[PDB]
């Protein structure tokens, strides 16, 4: 017969009120004495669009990483997308120190000098160094004495990715460390077994915390692709930059091959599976979650994200079992919020701005949205903080043989100072 | 019900309209001199015009120093960055000092950038690959240009792709019938999840379901978004967010601080430069707390020096307790508050006074309706000598046990019983200090 | 497990009325100590007050360590308890502010929520579709129980979990949706078909009743440095075990605190605070007690127990002496409880305690003999004695230790005073502080 | 009514099935 | 431009010096000091001439007195494209480098290679674009019309500039820059079309330009070590660079530079607080100024007969006899009223203070008793009272009132002796308690 | 990154005491189905009077450890 | 192109000048056909030192040469 509900402040909430109250100033108790007796008017209801909900300010859209990119943008069958992320920053080198000083050429000695570092004199070379080559060979177990100088003139990346060897000499001095053992027993190997459960603790800790759902916490801020690097006249520069930045072993490392294209490859052009090239390399994220850093705004969160909405949703949890009739009352645009709240995560019966008649009619409907005689409405659920009661009473001229009062209010605001007055 | 720590009393510096403050407002009490040289600094700082500008927080321990900080950064608000700091934060094991402060000074200063994103999003109903002719030729891929269909609400699009878009595809790990997020700026995809049309009783991965995104595809959203200069710094010298092999070998590895050069701060600088001239950013300068000054030592302000003449460095604020203390580093130098006296011509010296009887009741009286205490008025005076006495922050300190003494003998009014058994049972330092001077055994 | 020197300690020893007994849950006197210790625990169990530093004092061999594990046992369950030494705070990959802020978000903890949906019953069929290189893995599963029987999707995780433990069908497994478990309950068919090659007897298990899939609600608690790991980079469950977590930047820790506090506000996480114990807090530089001095005034701040047994002192990094070793603003901060010397009584209540724990037998004058020696030099030489004294008497095939075996006991192993005056007295048998010795007998 | 099962693609890849009776292994 | 806020040395433009190198009174921002800009100018004479390599200078004096500000006039006086390096004294000490290849870095930095380039663009405005799909796609040809202010031409499109047009989508109305060598497209942004806005070029397509770059010498050796990318340039993790490559680099540019491709740009290194050095990086700066490609070096003190870092003695100026004999003096003297009125009045028109005469005149008075950065700090904070109290011109109880808020140094000093007790010593003793 | 650092150097990283806490709790669990056996060893240091005070520091807290 | 008998080097220049007009717009650099022989050989002298050996054969990190 007489209820007036109470609710918090929400940290965005907070955010936004904090933000205005620093931002526009012009004596804040002075503003809530403009709330009083009601530009300051315009400073007045945007502090009560911050009130109601943060989405009646902006939008809230999706949380990605500010993109610090240059690429090729739309000024507005198949229309095809082709990946053209550059950095904005451009480091210009003039053709002199690149045809100079990097590429061979005639009057350069990078070629002779690079080959008399690399091949001539290598201490791993068998045809100068067999003695070595034999020790090593011993030592390590290689069957090939072409591996060391095959090892010492890779690029380590390139050893990762190529590295995959079976054959070993068993009279060697390589060896099996007691890890390596263990290692080699925990290859594959199921539960229930003493020696694998002993050191299978991680998947453990991971399988107990529940944490393949935990959700992402941080995203960066600002992602960048490398510098861009800028020679004008040459277009050596662009394919070697191309080649650099795509390498096609080193992007087929990190990917994988489409299952139709690796049925196509073995069985129709009779391609080996060992001939394939190396793929699955990247590593494993930690959940579905963590595979990217852009974030969708989730229409749970748009609930929690606004106090009196959480609130009204845990009241309309409460009181499906019974019919009620909602007021949005003088503020615009919260009537597209909620609609968009109760046609997108919780369906109802709903009527909103003859027909009306057509409810009255109907007991099983929640009318829910209205603005700012109604007697087969059963309850009117309300704010009652506003500042003319003569609008109190034309809403409540409206007003089933029975009437529950809610009045809907937020703590630690102007409101408050409103329901006071 | 909420959390309360240290100063969580303060909402603000408590001044009015012509610059003056009132004596018990804005969770403050006294400091009357101090607090509104703080808001002529706060209105300094939101006129946004002087870069380098430095003041000293003063005086004794316990006296409002740290406070005062805390009520500029709430007096400024979010969107103005405040940097928090400790004098003995800036020794890092990875990278020299002087960096570690220059990165602060650009984490000062803020940013807010209005930026234009072209997203395809939809549902994936076909996804086709076609191969090359020369799958193993060693230059190229093993497949060519892969087609795929999206569906958004009341709108359907084939989409032909590269094979770096489809590579962040297949990473991201899409089937068909999944709701997708193709961000055509960097040629990031995060998959939002399987379509609801289909059903959704049967997976056994917890996946989320999502209904049809709105609107047509090929959208372009206006996103606002708040960034620093050193985010910029950071994101430029570790590329990631590309899809180059630099960038997805970036992510894998350890991140390290490392020494950005000036030539990079430059060209961001630059770049910021060309974003304000299209009228699509603002600069936002900031704060930046270096509590317990003393702990630097000569080359850190040696570093401030010249740290402090640049044009786009922020306001620094500082906080001191020593006297006439020699500076750490060196071995004769005496200088006041551990500050050296280069470093004081270009500082602003805000003096803070101690506190009286009075005051010290008040400070105790809010401290005990902020943890929500209930206390009487003899308890209240018996803590405010005790204040007076030994110590303002053992008397702060010594609400928590007289209320735990309180709910366990069932009352929560505050007796002066249970202020004496809190006098018993926990020292301060000056009876524990005559303790130590009065036994063997080194007590 | 192992028997420890503070093995005795079953809680704390406090009354409802927080009055400690003269000798409760392995206890025994430290009065006032104990009452105090008593509040501090309960001020952390309320849990709304934060940032509190508490520095226990006192005389070595009284009890300080013994008053905080005591404090870690009465903690109860799913409550964080970080007890770390002095020295642990200097490294060579973390700086010491760094490491105190790990230390730090280490004490302190929160309590998710989750809904996890699980699946029991037999399993009919099992296909599995693999590409050509094992990659790409995708199928469909067939469970079910004797009321109705569904077919799910398997996704790439769920099939590579099934490969592990080879599930043949017949097999009653329980899949736990979330957390991704399967356990195997046993087989139900037992299959006149059996392979030659499989090893496994896996026992007869009862067909599944009721429906297939229930609905339960489950807690688990993270620290906020696990979380800080976690988000910090791509493999962080990785460098949560190995240690390779080198100084996490402050927008990591920044997120964090708003994404916490945004997981509070849905009702989702709980965050509940903890108790940092510092061993030795003499052994921290000046930086450190700066550092603490104001990340003690954080939002997320533990309450910090703090153990000293030292005088004035000088305090490191420092030319000057200070009380506790610790300077007088870090010491404003911190409440200080005391702790006092032991009499005869309270000696011979404490070796009564750690015989009747350590599972040794001694008599009544063997016991009057290791009280006096306990009061003599030390109560932690007495505390040794007993298990060399427990040794020697099953040596000499005695149950009892009698009055000769703690004799000899004292006679063959050595305390401080005996081994200083032995010293003293053949100071040319040892090397001097100035490095000189005489080797040869004569 | 009721929705739709996702479509399932299985061209191109290798199946193991194993059933109550017998385990099978189509490769190619 | 670039970001620009009002910093401690913006209002100097450069040296006010005429043609015969006489200084101005008070010209381009700098007023006082006549000796020491003349000298500075004879020193900027000296860098523009370009035959002088490695010749150190040092400016002392009493800090406050300009020393900072006659090498930032010395900096805004040399132009564009002639190297200048600034750095402290405190940022050698790394962790990751030593302390001589710091230096050796910032030695490398200053010196510049003058490299002019000429080459095709192509920056009109585009008509339309029209590409025909194939049957299947094997081969895609297409036309493309662009148009100037003056011109209009039709082309023919191959496979790879179709390639280059698909990426980086351009329509009809847009202004791009086609690179024909290196198939690079920029977008310059769309025209005057009503349906970002830049005109449309002029006409002759296909235009020679000529673009002039300068490239230091310490990233020609992080580009010539093979194990260090640009990358290095940017992310500053360099990590020690050998010695054969940079003699590779210091002959490659000699050759350079007779043959007659390129042009040495000698420049400035700038040293602030180069008594923080320590005495094996002024042994290194001995022996580092001998050599050809050398910049000339400015270092700043104040310090007088201190002790050296690193020994135990003492040297005059905090530097070793050998550095001060290898270096010339410049001394500043210290400023009377007249000069430190005419610098709070530049001051304020810059950081556009409407100020009182008699305002002035007491803050003349109290930069006359207390240091000039006192009086310099005072404006804009006795401004912002000034507002305050919503007048927009400062009057003489603005800043009264900015003197009684904001302390200087001798008061705080003569507050903290008073009350020492307060506070806390060198012994860490402080009596927390107010009474008793 | 896991053949990366298999190939690289294996540098000695500080373990963390939450991996030795679940190694000990699966190595009691074991423990208690009696299939393993824990054997205590002596570990011998020599010229202790070399050790430094941080370092005894830690010996004390390890020695009251489990 | 360019080829050293030698190393084995190649680099490409660009296409030639007779072919520049197959289209109207192209990205290929059209280089001129050279002046010269195809073969030009000529004789040189390298000045190395020994640790320019020691570092070209100990790369903790391999691939110098490409
Ligand atoms: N003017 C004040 N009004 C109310 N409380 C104060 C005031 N000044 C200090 N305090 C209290 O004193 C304690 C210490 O203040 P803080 O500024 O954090 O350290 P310090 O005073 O040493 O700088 C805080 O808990 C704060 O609440
Ligand atoms: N009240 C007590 N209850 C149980 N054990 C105690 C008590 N007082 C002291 N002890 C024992 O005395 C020894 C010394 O205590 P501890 O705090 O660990 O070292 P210290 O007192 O030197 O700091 C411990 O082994 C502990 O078991
Ligand atoms: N001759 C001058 N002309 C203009 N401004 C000056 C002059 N001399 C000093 N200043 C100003 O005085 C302030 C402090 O001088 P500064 O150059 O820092 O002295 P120092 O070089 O001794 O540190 C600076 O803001 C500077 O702009």
């Amino acid at each position: 017969i007489e209820i007036d509900v109470l609710c918090d402040l929400t940290q965005r909430q907070a955010k936004l009120y904090q933000v205005l109250k620093s931002q526009i100033s012009t004596n804040y108790d002075a503003i809530e004495n403009a709330a009083t007796n009601d530009n300051l008017i315009n400073a007045v209801m945007q502090f009560r669009k911050v009130c109601n909900h943060p989405d009646l300010f902006e939008r809230a859209d999706v949380d990605s990483p500010f993109s610090f990119t240059t690429f090729g943008k739309t000024t507005s069958k198949f229309t095809d997308l082709i990946y053209s992320s550059r950095n904005p920053i451009k480091y210009s080198l003039p053709r002199l120190i690149y045809e100079d000083l990097i590429l061979p050429n005639y009057n350069n000695d990078v070629d002779i000098a690079n080959k008399l570092k690399n091949v001539k004199f290598n201490i791993f070379n068998p045809s100068t160094n067999y003695e070595l080559c034999l020790f090593l060979s011993k030592l390590t177990g290689e069957p090939s004495l072409n591996e060391f100088f095959r090892v010492s003139t890779t690029p380590l990346l390139k050893r990762v990715i190529e590295r995959t060897n079976g054959p070993k000499n068993t009279d060697s001095l390589s060896f099996k460390t007691i890890t390596q053992e263990l290692l080699e027993v925990t290859r594959n190997a199921p539960s229930e077994g003493v020696m694998a459960s002993l050191l299978n603790v991680e998947k453990h800790a991971y399988e107990r915390e529940y944490l393949n759902c935990i959700q992402r916490g941080y995203h960066p801020n600002v992602s960048a692709p490398p510098v861009t690097i800028e020679v004008l006249g040459s277009s050596h520069v662009t394919n070697s930059i191309n080649n650099e930045l795509f390498d096609p072993l080193i992007s087929q490392a990190l990917s994988d091959i489409p299952a139709i294209t690796q049925y196509n490859m073995h069985v129709k052009k009779g391609i080996p599976v060992e001939d394939f090239p190396k793929t699955g390399l990247f590593p494993e994220p930690l959940n579905k979650n963590f595979s990217s850093n852009i974030s969708m705004p989730s229409m749970d969160r748009f609930i929690t994200e606004s106090a009196k909405l959480r609130k009204l949703d845990e009241l309309l949890v409460k009181l499906k079992s019974e019919g009620h009739r909602v007021l949005i009352y003088f503020q615009m645009t919260k009537m597209m919020d909620l609609m968009e709240e109760y046609l997108t995560y919780r369906q109802y019966n709903h009527i909103r701005l003859d027909l009306v008649h057509d409810w009255q009619t109907n007991p099983e409907i929640f009318v829910f949205l209205l603005s700012t005689n109604l007697t087969a409405a059963d309850t009117v659920i309300f704010y009652d903080s506003d500042w003319n009661p003569t609008i109190d009473s034309q809403a409540m001229d409206r007003a089933t043989r029975q009437v529950t009062v809610y009045r809907l209010l937020v703590r630690g605001t102007i409101e408050e100072r409103m329901r006071d007055r | 019900v909420t959390r309360t720590a240290a100063h969580t009393h303060i909402k603000g510096l408590g001044l009015d309209e012509s610059g003056v403050a009132k004596r018990v407002e804005g969770g403050f009490v006294g400091q009357i001199e101090a607090r509104e040289a703080c808001g002529v600094i706060v209105d300094l700082i939101k006129a946004k015009k002087m870069s380098g500008r430095a003041i000293l927080l003063a005086g004794g321990p316990s006296t409002g120093k740290t406070a005062l900080a805390l009520a500029i950064s709430q007096e400024l608000g979010p969107k103005v960055p405040f940097c928090p700091l400790v004098g003995s934060e800036l020794y890092s094991v990875e990278v020299k000092k002087t960096e570690t402060l220059m990165e602060n000074f650009r984490r000062a200063i803020g940013l807010r950038i209005k930026e234009t994103k072209e997203v395809y999003e939809g549902e994936v109903t076909e996804l086709t690959p076609e191969d090359a002719e020369n799958p193993l030729g060693g230059y190229g891929k093993t497949i060519s240009h892969v087609i795929v269909g999206l569906k958004s609400a009341k709108g359907t699009k084939t989409l032909r792709l590269d094979p770096t878009i489809y590579e962040s595809i297949q990473r991201e790990k899409v089937s068909i019938g999944d709701v997708i997020y193709i961000e055509a700026n960097t040629g990031a995809v995060k998959r939002v999840g399987r379509s609801d049309a289909y059903a959704t009783e049967f997976d056994l991965e917890t996946e989320e379901y999502v209904p049809l995104p709105k609107g047509e595809v090929h959208k372009k959203k206006e996103i606002v978004q708040d960034v620093t200069l050193h985010d910029l710094d950071v994101a430029n010298a570790r590329p990631q967010g590309g899809q180059d092999v630099i960038s997805m070998m970036g992510q894998l590895l350890k991140p390290k601080k490392t020494e950005i050069t000036e030539k990079l701060r430059q060209e961001v600088n630059k770049v910021v430069a060309k974003y304000i001239d299209q009228g699509v950013a603002e600069l936002i300068p900031g704060v930046l707390f270096i509590d317990e000054v003393n702990m630097l030592d000569i080359e850190i302000f040696t570093y401030l020096n010249k740290a402090l003449e640049s044009n786009i460095a922020p306001v620094v604020v500082l906080a001191s307790n020593r006297g006439m203390t020699t500076v750490r580093g060196t071995e004769d130098v005496i200088s006041p508050h551990g500050v050296p006296p280069d470093l004081i011509d270009r500082l602003l010296i805000v003096r803070t006074l101690p506190y009286d009887k009075d005051e010290i009741r008040t400070i105790i009286e809010r401290r005990a309706t902020v943890e929500r205490l209930q206390v009487e008025s003899s308890a209240l005076d018996l803590l405010a000598t005790m204040g007076t006495e030994t110590s303002l922050r053992y008397a702060l300190q010594l609400l928590a046990p007289c209320g735990i003494l309180a709910q366990t003998s069932n009352r929560k009014e505050i007796v002066v019983n249970d202020v004496n058994e809190a006098k018993l049972l926990f020292l301060d330092a000056k009876r524990s200090t005559k303790i130590l001077e009065t036994s063997a055994n080194y007590l | 497990s192992l028997i420890a020197a503070h093995s005795h300690i079953t809680g704390l020893g406090l009354d409802e009325n927080l009055q400690p007994r003269p000798t409760s849950e392995g206890m025994v006197g430290q009065l006032q100590a104990r009452r105090a210790a008593g509040v501090i625990l309960k001020m952390v169990q309320n849990g709304t007050i934060a940032g509190r530093a508490v520095l226990v004092a006192g005389p070595p061999s009284t009890g300080k360590t013994a008053l905080a594990m005591g404090v870690s046992q009465s903690l109860g369950k799913d409550v964080p308890f970080t007890a770390i030494a002095g020295s642990e705070i200097f490294s060579l990959e973390l700086s010491k502010t760094e490491a105190l802020t790990q230390a730090f978000r280490k004490s302190i903890g929160i309590k998710i929520k989750e809904e996890t949906e699980l699946i029991e019953g037999e399993v009919v069929e099992i296909q599995i579709d693999r590409s050509i290189t094992g990659g790409h893995k995708q199928g469909k599963l067939t469970i079910k129980t004797t009321d109705m029987e569904t077919i799910y999707e398997l996704g790439n995780k769920m099939i590579d979990g099934l490969t592990k433990e080879k599930v043949l069908a017949g097999d009653v497994i329980s899949i736990d949706k979330a957390s991704g478990k399967i356990t195997k309950l046993g087989r139900s068919f037992a299959r006149s078909r059996d392979y030659d090659a499989m090893g496994a007897d896996t026992r007869f298990v009862q067909c599944p009743e009721g429906e297939l899939q229930k609905r339960k609600t489950v807690v688990h608690t993270v620290s906020l440095h696990e979380i800080d790991v976690i988000n910090s980079r791509t493999q962080g469950f990785l460098a949560l075990f190995t240690g390779d977590t080198g100084e996490i930047r402050s927008e990591v820790r920044d997120q964090i605190n708003t994404k916490v506090a945004e997981w509070k506000e849905e009702g989702k996480a709980e965050i509940v605070p903890g108790v940092l114990f510092i061993d030795e807090v003499h052994m921290l530089d000046i930086e450190c007690f700066s550092f603490i001095n104001r990340a003690l005034e954080d939002e997320f701040a533990p309450i910090v127990m703090m153990a000293t047994n030292r005088g004035v002192s000088k305090t490191r990094g420092t030319n000057y002496k200070s009380p506790h070793g610790l300077p007088l603003d870090l010491l404003d901060r911190s409440i200080i409880i005391t702790t006092k010397s032991y009499n005869e009584q309270e000696i011979k209540t404490i070796l009564s305690i750690r015989a009747q724990e350590e599972e040794v037998e001694l008599s009544s004058d063997a016991l009057d003999l290791l009280t006096k020696t306990g009061v003599e030099t030390s109560l932690r030489y007495s505390s040794n004695l007993i298990s060399v004294a427990q040794q020697i008497a099953m040596k000499r095939k005695n149950n009892t230790v009698e009055v000769e075996d703690v004799k000899r006991a004292y006679l063959l192993f050595l305390d401080s005073a005996r081994s200083v005056k032995y010293v003293q007295e053949n100071e040319s048998q040892y090397i001097d502080d100035q490095g000189n010795v005489q080797i040869s007998i004569a | 009514f009721v929705k739709p099962r996702r479509p399932y693609n299985s061209e191109g890849m290798t199946r193991i099935l194993r059933r109550y009776e017998e385990d099978l292994f189509c490769t190619f």
